[PDB]
């Protein structure tokens, strides 16, 4: 059920992200709450877009993991904590980590263009 | 170790957004409203803050905007603002009805603007100031009155407030949560319970009933300037009647502009009341003070007294029954010192609305012919305090409260579906 | 084998949704709707049903908002609801015109509030009620009349309703259709043509035309409840004339508030009438009778009769003819019986105007100088229906049935563009 | 042209998937009209990414079709039906392939996550 | 070579959209507004045009929308158009005040509508008409007057435009730029500054001014149907004063309608009068003069001269000070011929105010209690033109020529991320 | 910044693809500029979808450069001209282009299915 992870390990909520991704998307109130969920939504894909992930769930990359933002295990952060406790302890991080993603998938596409031309 | 993006993360953050209408002529605009799966969360504790939750603001904002788009089309009285001759109804009563109705006399329009119409109309006392002998009504130096359609009911109709896509409504289930701090039992809905829109002063009537035990709910509960929110555990009935049965008449003000008014009585004349069970309200009275032992001291004295003063949409109880408005004098229920078969409530009825605590707009209530009797539940309080003895009384005006006393268990949160964790997978 | 999905299938189903404006000061205000290819579908086959079409609904709601619309600018005319004091206009008349026109004294209010200005207006008959002689305006009893703007013109402008992204509108191409069923020859468009909103009752004009045969088009053809909409296939020309010369005068009622009326008529006062071939009329008749045998018997007496009641909106064939309205006594054209050289309706002008059969609402028409004449075409005819014989009246008054005779042949569908079939291939 | 192949067969329609795609994308109808247009687009697309089928018009699956769908065989689907008569005859199905879809591209990303940790 | 698609091109095209509102009671709705990096293109020109700028339409839409919604909830003064009963207010002052203000007694209604109230009240001359002696309001002719609402201030507060995604506004840092033509230096704002709407006429008040040298803008500056506008380089200062001691009353016409209006003055009646430095406006108009003579020839002679005629509103400096409606006469200013210590305006004030330039629609503008006093900033002037000699007079009056003095260098253009280019990439 | 590089070459502009990406995606103003904003930005998405460059910024195609279109060299193109002067001199050209790859684009995803049922 929708958001029924939401106390589970952060692993086990990993097998539920199609049941909340579902979920993201007075006649002037409805208009209006209409619109918003439509940007949030579009600026949520474009982002897993910039970084190489339109269309995936689950998408690795090529930013390594900075010690300074989180020095837990994965034991520790995949075991013990959920997605609200590991949300809260780096979302001070959260914009670092985006323009490395950024950064990254461009230099990517730069690389197979390069590569394409051979 | 590698930063891996995960898309559909059940995480959340506080949030402010609009919410829409769901439901089952209504002054509610039950019919533009949308027609109508709770699930646990197992391990999730939620903090919540009844008094800054923006549910209780965005409702009193619906209603009020629900209410005056129903008096758009509707007679518009201009014409009633006039010097009128008024006597006194029935000047061989001697019980409490004696001056409470007036015989007024005056000339109103009519369909040609050449032509008047003589009028003899009965006007309770409280809608009229004197200037026979001359009156006026007590909207005419303040604001113009708008006559309520006589087609368009008052009775509340439970709304829903569902939220929209990419938002959640997070439910307190805690039997004892007092409205503010941690939840340890939360669930996740869309849309809230269906809540009615029920206009009332210092008894909250047909709401929700605690489950356990009585709960006493405040911003800051030693602060003598805010409100205490009284939730209780079992209703008490409340029986409230208008005896007499009146006559309406109906005139013509205008091309397609009738005017309804009190027209006559028909056998006796009686002062309407709220009946309410003495044992009933005393239990109720010793269950509060108990709960209120346990903020302010086992030791303490506590009293109740009547409201203090002002207007008398604060100083009574204040309710529509049946379409007509009652302000019911609670003195007899809080007039009590707690140391370590019926009540009979008298009501004023009035036909001249100030809805909202606002200045500049006014309602006229055409009255309902014959006699009106309604019965509902007190399901909770509102109590304001001023040593060894604590003194508490009535409390209201600002509907607010009222809805606070509903919307204290939900919470909006805006889904946050983009996490950033490490992994050992290393994209290729 | 394996599930594939296709993405852009081209598959719809039955689908309501909102419609826009495309076109080419007026009622319809043709300047806010935006600027304005047909495919054909060559295996496809679909079910229509006239009666059920939501595209009819939709035009009705934005005619009548249109129409409203165009008169929140317009002067009031509260000041007109007072006593009149009428005579006869021409009271040495002999004709039909004996009676029709008054001419009324009364008081009127003036750009100041203190000073008042006596006026002499021409009324017809059929706007005033009589209380010289004391009348009031028909309205004065049921609505305030607003002045239509001499400014905003009444003509009929061609509106295409066109589908949003994600829909389309199917048209029906078969000659034969009689508004339901299956309908073998069927194209895409995205826009419907040209649709006048022109409103009448029971001669339809200046619409659309069958193809080879007359058409009879009925909900349900045994239900005597059900109206009877006939499709000509050539029109019937009709020439309607305001023979007179009526002068109009203008006074000031306000600040800014100028009523026109009717001043004068400059020569001599005829009666307004509509000019109908005989021939044509009767050869469209026996047309219509054949086309009625088909469903009712080929030994049935079929009969015309005039309308047998009700107000002369629905009685006559009401039509705006110049900016005029005109209500045309077609009693000389349903008056036959059908057993196994020009033709004049007299017709009544009226300015007071109650549209779309509502109650509370009315508009005064102000006059047109000169004398008008106009020419349309008689394009279908609303019947209603009553042994051996079978009686056939004129019937009308609900606009719907006017703008169903057009959009007949057009159903609004939903693209459903994800498919699942099964394929050899598999997911690598 | 839009529409055109509706009355073709399935096979014939499946090469005009281009010309109803580039199609599915007063004031206050025009307004309410457009947000509707593109929430549909929306939901769509959605449906589209979460079986993996993202930027594709023709989307092969891991999902095996169920005789008890359909019993047709392929000639029949494909060379006699067009694809209306094709959704009528198994609309009744269409939920159940897509939570069968929904499910499958799931398993295949975590598949993928497990392959590239090692 | 093979075609490469790239998304995220830095290219744009000429575009009209929708611009909104950001800023930092008050007429023009500032807390409706959202709250509030200029980013330089180093190698970009691009050409710009001042007088095809749709961000100056938008803007004067936007004002006048804003404007209007002020005044809704305000009184409508209905009552007020009645006959006046006039004499002069101070019959013994031998000054310009002479005539100026008018002592009008009138029968104003009140709160109940079978009662009258007598009313002395001052008016200025310019807001009668004379039919003691008879007046009227001169608007009680074409319009009816809506009092401004006290509490609702003119006071221009700043508006920045912001433009939505996916559009960016281009503005043009050339400080010789004259609003038309290539520009070599600009740079990408989303917002551009906080634009006062100072409504003026003839003189340009509390603007930008110009960089390095006064800037001559005109869209043909040999056509003399067009008007010339003058930026200047530093501002003229004016202060502008209304210095009598102006005592308000107030009276009740209604339920809870409001009449404020001009009671008494308190001391000497003096004429409002504007001051402006003589030598800062002959150095001022020497260099319009030099700018001038650049396009009209080195030995032209260049004439100033007084407005030709027309309305009050166009025929002087018309602005707000203080709440106050001004009309200086500037034919102090213009007056001089160029071949090869203060200066006085006198000002009327008037209470009737028809903004920009429409008929239908009047605003009453209740007094201010005191003495008036601002200071403002004159930089830039409205020029028109009529052998060897020109002559430039004052005009004005269409206000989006002062915003044009404002937007003259941002431009709105949509953004083209798609772009194709031949590369050797290959798809495999 | 944004638009920063709209004054630099067509090669330096292409490593900015990222900027102007990003900033793509009174109360009825702002509602219908961002109705608008949002069938703009999906208006983009869809060309790019149809092509098959759903995810890219930098994306190669199977569609020959016809010299009609341009003349010029790659090194007048990419390390003397800038994108605004590139679109200006082939504008005319962009709806050939367009649906050249749409054909090429439809043809790949039939050979991919003919390629998958073997
Ligand atoms: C509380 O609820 C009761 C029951 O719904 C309300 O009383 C009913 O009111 C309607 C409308 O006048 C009557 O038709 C019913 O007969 C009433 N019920 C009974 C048992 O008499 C009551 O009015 C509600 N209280 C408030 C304040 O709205
Ligand atoms: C049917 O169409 C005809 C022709 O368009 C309409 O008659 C015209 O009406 C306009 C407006 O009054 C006149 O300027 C034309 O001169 C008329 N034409 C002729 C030939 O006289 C006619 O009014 C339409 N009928 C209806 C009911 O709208
Ligand atoms: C130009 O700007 C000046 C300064 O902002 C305005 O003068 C001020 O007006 C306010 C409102 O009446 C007063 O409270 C200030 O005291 C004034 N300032 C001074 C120095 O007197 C002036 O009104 C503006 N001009 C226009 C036409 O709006
Ligand atoms: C809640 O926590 C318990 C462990 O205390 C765990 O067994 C259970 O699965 C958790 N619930 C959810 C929904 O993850
Ligand atoms: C009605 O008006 C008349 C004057 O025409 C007055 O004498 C009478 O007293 C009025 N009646 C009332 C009830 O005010
Ligand atoms: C409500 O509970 C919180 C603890 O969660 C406590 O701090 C607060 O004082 C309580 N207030 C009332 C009115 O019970
Ligand atoms: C609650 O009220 C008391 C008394 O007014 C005050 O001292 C205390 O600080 C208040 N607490 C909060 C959290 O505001
Ligand atoms: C209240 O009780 C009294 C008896 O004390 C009875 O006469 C009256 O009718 C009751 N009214 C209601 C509304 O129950
Ligand atoms: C009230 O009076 C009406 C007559 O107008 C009568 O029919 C009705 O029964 C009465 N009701 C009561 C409760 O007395
Ligand atoms: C009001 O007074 C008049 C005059 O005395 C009387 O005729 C009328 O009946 C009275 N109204 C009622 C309801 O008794
Ligand atoms: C009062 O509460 C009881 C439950 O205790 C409920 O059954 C009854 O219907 C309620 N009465 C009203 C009028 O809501
Ligand atoms: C107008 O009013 C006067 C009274 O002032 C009356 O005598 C006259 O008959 C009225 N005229 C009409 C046409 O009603
Ligand atoms: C219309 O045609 C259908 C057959 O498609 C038939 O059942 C129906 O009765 C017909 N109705 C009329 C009025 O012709
Ligand atoms: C048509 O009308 C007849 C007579 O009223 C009725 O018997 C028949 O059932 C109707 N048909 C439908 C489909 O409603
Ligand atoms: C109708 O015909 C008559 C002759 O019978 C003629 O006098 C009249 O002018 C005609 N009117 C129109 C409108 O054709
Ligand atoms: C109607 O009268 C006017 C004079 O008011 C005249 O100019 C015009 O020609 C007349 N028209 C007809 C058809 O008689
Ligand atoms: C109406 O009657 C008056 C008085 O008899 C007369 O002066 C006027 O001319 C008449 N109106 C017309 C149009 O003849
Ligand atoms: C009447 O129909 C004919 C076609 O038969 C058309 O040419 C003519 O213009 C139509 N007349 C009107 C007034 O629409
Ligand atoms: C319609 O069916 C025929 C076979 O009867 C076929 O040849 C034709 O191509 C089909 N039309 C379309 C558009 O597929
Ligand atoms: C007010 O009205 C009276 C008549 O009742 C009139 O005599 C007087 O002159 C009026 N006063 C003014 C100022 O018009
Ligand atoms: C503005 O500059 C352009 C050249 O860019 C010139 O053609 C035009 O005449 C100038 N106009 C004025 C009023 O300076
Ligand atoms: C400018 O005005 C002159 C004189 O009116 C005219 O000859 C010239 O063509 C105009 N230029 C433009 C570009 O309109
Ligand atoms: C204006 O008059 C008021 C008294 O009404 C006084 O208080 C104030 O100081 C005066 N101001 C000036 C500038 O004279
Ligand atoms: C206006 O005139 C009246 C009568 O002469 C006088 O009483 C009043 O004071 C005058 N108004 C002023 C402001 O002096
Ligand atoms: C006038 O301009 C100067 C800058 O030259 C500025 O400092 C001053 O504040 C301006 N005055 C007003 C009233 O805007
Ligand atoms: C502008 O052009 C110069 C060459 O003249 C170049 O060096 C510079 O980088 C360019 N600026 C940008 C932003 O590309």
């Amino acid at each position: 059920g929708f958001l029924g992870a939401a106390g589970s390990t952060m692993g086990a909520a990993s097998m539920t992200l199609t049941v909340q991704a579902r979920n993201l998307l007075w006649g002037i109130k409805q208009l209006q709450a209409r619109v918003l969920a439509v940007e949030h939504y579009l600026r949520d894909q474009q982002l897993l877009g910039i970084w190489g992930c339109s269309g995936k769930l689950i998408c690795c990359t090529n930013v390594p993991w900075n010690s300074s933002w989180s020095n837990r295990n994965l034991s520790e952060i995949w075991d013990n904590m959920t997605w609200l406790q590991w949300d809260k302890e780096i979302s001070n991080y959260t914009q670092i980590i985006y323009g490395l993603l950024e950064e990254s998938q461009n230099q990517q596409e730069k690389n197979e263009q390069d590569l394409l031309a051979l | 170790l590698w930063v891996t993006v995960y898309y559909g993360v059940p995480v959340w953050k506080d949030a402010e957004t609009t919410l829409f209408c769901a439901s089952d002529h209504n002054v509610w605009a039950t019919h533009a409203c949308v027609p109508t799966q709770e699930i646990h969360l197992e391990n999730v504790t939620e903090e919540f803050n009844m008094w800054k939750n923006n549910m209780v603001e965005q409702m009193h904002e619906d209603i009020i905007s629900l209410w005056d788009q129903s008096l758009k089309p509707c007679v518009k009285l201009t014409p009633l603002c006039v010097t009128l001759q008024c006597t006194n109804y029935a000047p061989k009563l001697r019980s409490m009805m004696r001056g409470e109705i007036k015989n007024c006399s005056f000339n109103m329009t009519t369909e040609l603007r050449d032509k008047k119409q003589k009028v003899y109309s009965l006007f309770y006392r409280l809608d009229v100031v004197q200037i026979n002998k001359e009156y006026r009504l007590i909207n005419c130096n303040t604001s113009a009155i708008t006559q309520a359609c006589p087609k368009v009911s008052f009775e509340p109709i439970p709304i829903h407030y569902c939220a929209p896509a990419g938002f959640a409504i997070l439910k307190c289930k805690d039997k004892k949560f007092n409205g503010t701090g941690p939840c340890p039992s939360v669930s996740t809905v869309q849309c809230t319970h269906g809540i009615k829109p029920v206009v009332s002063t210092q008894l909250l009537l047909n709401g929700s009933l605690a489950e356990e035990e009585v709960i006493i709910r405040s911003e800051n509960i030693t602060n003598n300037a805010k409100n205490i929110l009284v939730q209780l555990n079992t209703p008490v009935q409340i029986n409230c009647t208008r005896p007499s049965n009146n006559t309406v008449k109906s005139i013509r003000i205008g091309p397609g502009q009738a005017f309804y008014y009190f027209g006559d009585v028909l056998g006796h004349v009686r002062m309407a009341h709220c009946n309410i069970s003495k044992a009933t309200w005393n239990e109720t009275l010793g269950k509060v003070v108990k709960q209120l032992r346990k903020h302010f001291g086992n030791n303490t004295i506590i009293r109740f007294a009547q409201s203090s003063g002002g207007d008398l949409e604060v100083t009574t109880h204040s309710f529509n029954c049946g379409g007509e408005f009652f302000y019911c004098n609670t003195s007899g229920l809080f007039n009590s010192t707690w140391i370590s078969d019926s009540l009979i409530l008298p009501c004023w009825i009035k036909q001249i609305i100030n809805m909202w605590q606002r200045i500049g707009q006014a309602m006229y209530a055409p009255p309902i012919q014959g006699v009106i009797r309604c019965v509902s539940n007190i399901t909770g309080l509102i109590l304001t305090r001023d040593s060894t003895t604590e003194t508490f009384r009535p409390g209201g005006g600002d509907m607010r409260d009222n809805w606070r006393s509903e919307l204290y268990k939900y919470k909006v949160v805006k889904i946050e579906p983009l996490g950033v964790a490490p992994t050992r997978c290393k994209r290729r």
